[PDB]
């Protein structure tokens, strides 16, 4: 008997219009958990680096993790992995609320689509009871509104649907795929599914789900659950509201935006307004927030409530969570108003929060410049808020100028040449990045940005302190009862950091400590993505209910499995590298993992080079980024070696 | 003098997580905790963001027929479902019966546990179970749950179809 | 293959309590036809707090034998309504839809025989509507033996087969 | 079997606790119908001339009319009746709502209070069941607040309660009587029910209420519900809103203020302001009216819904309907909001909307001539709506001098002296009238106020337009379809009538055409408080569904008894009659029937003189106001006139 994990996959080939169930090897449980893990099993063995983004060949994945479906709380995410459009390199997305559940009371654990449909189609899963319908009086459609229209179509209101906009159907690069208060969002794996002709996945599912040991498993769900209460009476103490408690960054509740307004940059990532934050600016957003705020809701089996309903005067509702609230206003140098308003549209549409903003703040810089001309942009208004409405239509129909800046500022940069692509400042391997331009070099955020494969920074940082605190006496009280770290060591180096003198960055935390906390808070989010576990409840806030010590438990009891904690570091760790490794045949090297040059304003090559040099030496890897063959034997991963020798990526 | 239990149903704090779905199924499975199932819980949210609907419902008592008349309320500006108020196990739809097998569900209050589960996992408290004293008497038919499940099969299948399925099972 | 279901559509924000629908509903379905009336014995009840805002027509439901375990209670959109507030139940727990002499259920037909549902004629506001549409009929005996494996396994072999025989 | 009415009353006496069911006398409802009719034939041969209003000889009747409990449309009204303690003449006073229904549907015609309970009890009444309940735990407590209380007390969500506020207790001359958006409201009624250590009464009823003619009966009604649609597709052409449709006036709907804050008088019934009614001021209403206005609420058995519920910020909800959302208002000099929140106080408290703004602001104005001094008003604040609310609670509370205010403007004015009585200008029979003061004498209204025994106009008013039309095309069609008329010399009276001219007012209509058209009006208002038929749809507005036509087959097919047009006139002309009769032995004259001095500013004696004369004739009463002997033997009162002959009040 399988446990947690279902043991089946539907295997879709949407050229055929063929669909075939298929029983899962339980050794890839073993070895890769679930979610990403398994997710990158596939990709590598399926998906050779001559398969371009666009082509039959490439696969689109959308994975339960291994604990969904379970009374785990807050367990709900799905990973959606391809080959990105806009990276060339693998791109993996995660995507909260009710979708990944309803496909194990389904039945399944995976549904990979490959091929290309010719018409507009959209895959039906009602248990046992699968099928590919015409989906070409949806065509245009929001990805909401196509939510809506279907589930009437079926009369199926409990039915979960995810679904491309308009981008995603004109293939944008940085479309996402959208599920009621839920998103895919990076990567562009919006236009894979466009590309593919997949309008939209319907997943309704009444099945039961199984778990190995009922008392036990059930035990540390309690858990917890005391844990989320305590730690809610108990913030963590002398830190800014929006980092002291669980779940994702609580952007759709109080908090005054003094911190975020002032030190994010404006625009293209450009401008840092230090005075913005006025009494005037607090009540304003304060009253259109107000106003705008529905209800606060959760993703499924969860207390946290993170996002929010937002409704805008003449407009559809809409769900926001995060950040995606400051980034099209600081984009436009404008009001929360706007922000709310466009990102409507947006949603609608299927974009990335963070890439498209960007892009259109990019674009006008060049015609600022004059890089690019108003001939450009014919019917330009001239108002700053329309002129964001009518690009951002532009974008999305990929019409004149929209059809350049629809590939991102990366690959727009490189077609429009005349020195743009010296305005394309803010990339990692092709990917916008957070727009935060700090001043003195963070070792332990210098790590994450170079090698994370995500290629986001707010995805793989969390569990260590981003600041240090001023007093001996704040630190003393905070490790007390640090249970979640994994060496005792952590404490001690939190207790020595300090904000100034000589225990402060760049030089202190040493170059080994910094190893150490990048690869913690790394693997946790591995885990989380492995598991469908939300980052809200483990990998993201300090002092999380899931942690390196109970999540081998949840493991065991779930899915009945053998499962510690020296047994789940090394999964974590084989799965990484495997993604690593198919970063690498997709020709990745050292020198594409570098940080934008203007990232920080004090910069030290030399401690630069030492960080990356250790970090890679601990990984396993050698001095390129490769995963050596040693340390690829050692995780039973020679298989990947073997085929490095052959493809003379490795030395023999 | 007898008791009477309200479940309080404050549905302006729900926030659509259905928790309450997951530990109610997941404590009525064979064993307790084994697995857990939305669609046999005996507590059924009825959820629509965009509509900002969010109704916690409860399973009720058993009926054989349907009404000869279904009901659509729109209430303070917001369209509910047909039956979307009615916690009858009724034949007219799949709320409150088994997804596999149709047979009915109904709500007991966790009886026999500390406290009932769902009210012990909505964190965010929108449920609560209080208790008063009547003095009026108690009417009720009580009627053992086994009883009324097999007396539903055999109105559904009839008794010498249903007595001879049980002992070819026995 | 089909048949028809009918809704009565509510209106309650429509609704001003006038209980006129009460009392042409009870005066219709009384013997001999209009001879009286008494809203205690119509078929549709207002629940009716005007200090609260609440003004919600009851259609009369099924007969059911027993109370439930638990009462349920709705806040919603601000208001605080009733104990088993929308419930349509011919139930012992209260006299709604049962006869105020013996204390028969009393159940909602849309007055079957006549060329329209009088509640709905007499509601001149116009809260009240029917509807129908067609619906799949009912369509199955493996449904019956996996209930029947499944009172085994909560209640035991011997006590489900000591119980077939009543 | 009697059919309609119950043909049982219940009798209590409150000084012993005796509670008593009585059959009536059939014949009694051949002769005087029921309602007010049969309410006054008890009054007469039960309460004898020498009976106070504060003594335990006085009685309170709770009357429900004849159709009550029917399907009859809108027939819903409880008619109180006693002798007043301001008047010092008979009081009746109607209320609506769902009072007198239930009290038939528990199987009763009326309810007769005598005698004075030592401590403050209500009753109660369950079908057969009744009884006398303590309710010292409901001292001082609001009307409203009271029937709650005591409904959770009972656990009868759905029994209906008529109660009394700390006004009523403390015997005010003009409290009230209050059930949720009902009110007996004029007269002092409240203060007999207070007198008699009586703070509410609580009825719940569940038997059915038979009709004599089943088949015939229903048909009426429909045809009254068809009339009721015809009405409201087709509103009176050419004339102001709120004339032009069925009802009670349509205060709490949409309709501009403009004649009436500009024909009204502000203050105490004194100041006319000809251009209030601004731009400002018509938004500033229209905005406090849309935020306080809850909903729109019927009667029983009613499509027009009259009544709304109203909620002001940190108040309690009330219910309002008609000229009492103008009255606080304007004798403050003040605007809508406040007048909507001092109303909430004075219905809780049950007070009289008509009296009580006029006393207080009869208190102001003699506190500024001088009559009245700032000792008299200890702690008086110093804003204008302050003082109001300052006032009031002297008065509720018989403090000092709100002890004399608490006796209405004409004893107040007695016991104050120095000149206080000229500022009384608004009395008739000593009973506060409708503020309104006119420039032309108008005939009819003359002939009503004098001789109307509810001394309030707009409680016999109706049937007659007020106003002609200009072009006489406008009467050619006005009267094609005027159906309600008893004869067709109502529609030639108004063809002739015209605004201006030789046939104008007061000249035209002639003192003939005056006396019918009082007499018309008059008579309706009477069937209406015998059938408890609410004027709404009846004697109040133009062309009404229920007139002298239909009323009898009403009559007929629900009650079982013989009735046609002449039948029905004759009876309403008996007790009319019976209650002028009653007036007369507590010593009402022809003296007492005058108007106040400047309710016009154009009199004429002569024409005045014959106009009483010629409607005294008309009605059968000699040149004092008392029917002769000659029309009570012809009425079959011969009773009436052998004890005025024993009485002296008739010649032998
Ligand atoms: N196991 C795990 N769980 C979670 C996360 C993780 O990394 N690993 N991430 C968190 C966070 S921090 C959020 S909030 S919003 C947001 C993000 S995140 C990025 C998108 O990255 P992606 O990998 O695709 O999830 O950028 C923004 N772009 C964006 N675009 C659209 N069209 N709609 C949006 O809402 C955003 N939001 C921004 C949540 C997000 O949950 P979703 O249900 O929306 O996927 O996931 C946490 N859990
Ligand atoms: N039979 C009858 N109905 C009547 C009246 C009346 O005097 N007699 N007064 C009318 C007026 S002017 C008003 S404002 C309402 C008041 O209703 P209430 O007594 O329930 O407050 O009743 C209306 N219906
Ligand atoms: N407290 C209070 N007083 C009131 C009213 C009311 O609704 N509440 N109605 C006014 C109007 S518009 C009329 S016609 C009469 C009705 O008088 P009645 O209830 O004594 O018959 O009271 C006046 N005084
Ligand atoms: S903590 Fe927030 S983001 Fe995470 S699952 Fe719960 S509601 Fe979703
Ligand atoms: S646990 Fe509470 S908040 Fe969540 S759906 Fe259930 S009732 Fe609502
Ligand atoms: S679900 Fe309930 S309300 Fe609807 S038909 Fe069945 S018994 Fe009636
Ligand atoms: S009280 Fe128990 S049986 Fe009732 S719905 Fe809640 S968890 Fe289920
Ligand atoms: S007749 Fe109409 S408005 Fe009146 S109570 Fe009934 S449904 Fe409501
Ligand atoms: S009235 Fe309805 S909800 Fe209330 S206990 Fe009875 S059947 Fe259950
Ligand atoms: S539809 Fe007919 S049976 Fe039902 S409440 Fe209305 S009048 Fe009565
Ligand atoms: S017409 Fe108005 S006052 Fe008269 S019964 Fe109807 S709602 Fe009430
Ligand atoms: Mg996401
Ligand atoms: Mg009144
Ligand atoms: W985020
Ligand atoms: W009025
Ligand atoms: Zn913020
Ligand atoms: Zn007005």
């Amino acid at each position: 008997m399988r446990y947690a994990e279902t043991g089946y996959v539907l295997e879709v080939d949407l050229t055929k219009g063929s669909i075939e169930r298929v029983a899962t090897d339980p050794r890839d449980t073993e070895l890769y958990l679930g979610g990403l893990g398994t997710n990158a099993k596939i990709l590598w063995d399926r998906v050779p680096p001559e398969v371009e983004p666009f082509s039959p060949e490439n696969l689109l994945i959308f994975a339960a993790g291994l604990l969904c479906g379970t009374p785990a709380t807050g367990c709900n995410r799905t990973i959606v992995s391809t080959v990105s459009p806009q990276t060339k390199l693998m791109a993996f997305s995660m995507m909260g609320g009710f979708w990944a559940p309803e496909l194990k009371y389904a039945g399944y654990d995976k549904i990979i689509f490959r091929g290309k449909s010719p018409e507009l189609v959209y895959l039906y899963i009602n248990n046992d009871k699968v099928e590919i319908r015409d989906a070409s009086h949806l065509k245009g459609k929001g990805a909401i509104e196509t939510a809506e229209i279907i589930k009437k179509e079926l009369n199926e209101p409990r039915a979960q649907v995810a679904a491309i906009g308009k981008a995603g159907e004109n293939r944008v690069f940085y479309a996402s795929i959208e599920q009621g208060r839920s998103s895919a969002s990076r990567g562009g794996i919006g236009a894979v599914m466009g590309d593919k002709g997949l309008k939209a996945v319907v997943v309704r599912g009444t099945k039961d789900l199984c778990v190995a040991k009922p008392e036990e498993y059930i035990g540390l769900c309690n858990e917890v659950l005391d844990y989320i209460k305590h730690r809610e009476e108990n913030p963590i103490p002398d830190v800014m509201p929006i980092l002291a408690g669980l779940g994702s960054p609580q952007e759709m509740k109080v908090h005054d935006e003094k911190w975020h307004t002032e030190n994010f940059n404006w625009g293209n990532a450009r401008t840092r307004r230090k005075d913005f934050w006025t009494d005037e600016v607090s009540h304003a957003w304060e009253k259109t927030m107000d106003k705008a705020r529905t209800r606060l809701i959760s993703c499924y089996n969860c207390p946290m409530k993170c996002g929010a309903t937002i409704s805008m005067e003449g407009l559809p509702t809409y769900m926001m969570k995060c950040f995606t609230k400051l980034t099209y206003t600081m984009a436009a140098y404008s009001d929360l108003d706007f922000g709310l308003r466009i990102a409507q549209k947006a949603t609608e549409y299927g974009l990335d929060g963070f890439s498209a903003p960007q892009v259109m703040a990019f674009a006008f810089e060049l015609l600022e410049k004059g890089i690019l001309k108003d001939s450009d942009f014919p019917g330009l208004p001239e108002g700053n808020e329309e002129r964001f409405f009518y690009l951002l239509d532009k974008i999305v129909n990929r019409d004149g100028i929209g059809d350049i800046l629809a590939n991102g500022t990366y690959w727009a940069a490189q077609e429009i040449g005349n020195g743009a692509e010296d305005y394309a400042h803010n990339n990692i391997k092709k990917h916008e990045q957070l727009p935060l331009k700090l001043s003195m070099l963070n070792p332990i955020y210098y790590l994450m940005y170079c090698t994370g494969e995500k290629i986001n920074i707010t995805q793989i940082e969390g569990q260590f302190p981003q600041a240090p605190y001023p007093k001996l006496e704040q630190r003393e009280a905070f490790v007390e009862d640090w249970i979640q770290v994994p060496d005792e060591k952590f404490k001690k180096i939190f207790l020595e950091w300090e904000p100034r003198g000589e225990k402060s960055m760049p030089n202190f935390p040493t170059v080994d400590m910094c190893c150490d906390i990048v690869d913690w808070q790394e693997m946790m989010h591995y885990i989380d993505d492995a598991l469908g576990q939300c980052a809200g409840l483990s990998s993201f806030p300090l002092k999380p209910p899931y942690h390196i010590h109970n999540y081998p438990k949840f493991i065991a009891a779930g899915a009945g499995i053998e499962m510690d904690t020296e047994k789940l570091k090394k999964a974590a760790k084989r799965y990484r590298t495997l993604v690593r490794a198919f970063n690498i045949r997709r020709g990745m090297r050292r020198v594409d993992e570098q940080p934008p040059a203007n990232h920080w304003k004090n910069r030290f090559p030399e401690l630069e080079k030492e960080l990356l040099d250790s970090y890679y030496k601990l990984k396993g890897w050698n001095d390129d980024g490769i995963p050596t063959k040693e340390t690829l034997d050692d995780l039973g991963l020679g298989y990947v070696g073997d085929e490095f020798i052959k493809r003379g990526i490795l030395s023999a | 003098k007898r008791i009477v239990k309200t479940i309080n149903i404050d549905a302006d704090k729900c926030n659509g997580c259905r928790a309450c779905e997951v530990i109610c199924s997941a404590f009525h499975a064979m064993p307790p905790y084994s697995s857990n199932n939305p669609a046999r819980s005996r507590v059924r949210v009825v959820r629509d963001p965009l509509r900002d609907i969010y109704v916690p419902l409860y399973a009720g008592e058993y009926t054989e027929s349907e009404c000869i008349g279904r009901d659509k309320f729109i209430i303070d500006g917001k369209e509910y479902d047909e039956c979307g108020f009615c916690r009858a196990s009724c034949p007219s739809r799949d709320l409150f019966r088994e997804p596999d097998s149709g047979l009915p569900l109904k709500c007991d209050l966790c009886d026999g546990e500390p406290e009932p589960l769902c009210v012990k996992w909505c964190l965010v408290g929108a449920l609560s179970v209080t208790e008063r004293e009547v003095e009026e008497p108690d009417e009720s038919v009580k009627r053992t749950e086994m009883e009324i499940g097999l007396e539903s099969l055999i109105s559904r299948f009839g008794a010498d179809v249903v007595a001879d399925t049980v002992e070819q099972l026995t």
